[PDB]
C-alpha cells in the first residue's frame, strides 16, 4: 500500500526529485537517503551518524541528531510525517 | 562503515 507524506516530507522528497504524492517505504527512504548524502548531513568521521540540528530534516524528525544504525527510530520519524 | 552501504541496510 501507498503512503502520502505530510508536506514538509514532501517538500524534502521533491527538493530530490520526487514527483508524485504517494510512495511505497522503499521510494520513501531512498529519497530521504539521497536527501542526507547530497546534503552531506553525516559526519564524514563517524558516518552512521547523521547531523540535522541545523537543517529542514531535523525540523522533520524533531532530533538533532540520529543513528543509522537504530532501524526502528528511523521509522518511526518518518511515520510521524505520513497521514 | 560508508553511509551509502548502512542506508542500504535499512529495509
Amino acid at each position: 500500500t501507498l503512503v502520502r507524506p505530510k508536506p514538509l516530507l514532501l517538500k524534502l522528497l521533491k527538493s530530490v526529485g520526487a514527483q508524485k504524492d504517494t510512495y511505497t517505504m522503499k521510494e520513501v527512504l531512498f529519497y530521504l537517503g539521497q536527501y542526507i548524502m547530497t546534503k552531506r548531513l553525516y559526519d564524514a568521521a563517524q558516518q552512521h551518524i547523521v547531523y540535522c540540528s541545523n537543517d529542514l530534516l531535523g525540523d522533520l524528525f524533531g532530533v538533532p541528531s540520529f543513528s543509522v544504525k537504530e532501524h526502528r527510530k528511523i521509522y518511526t520519524m518518518i511515520y510521524r510525517n505520513l497521514v | 562503515e560508508t553511509f551509502s552501504d548502512l542506508w542500504k541496510l535499512l529495509p
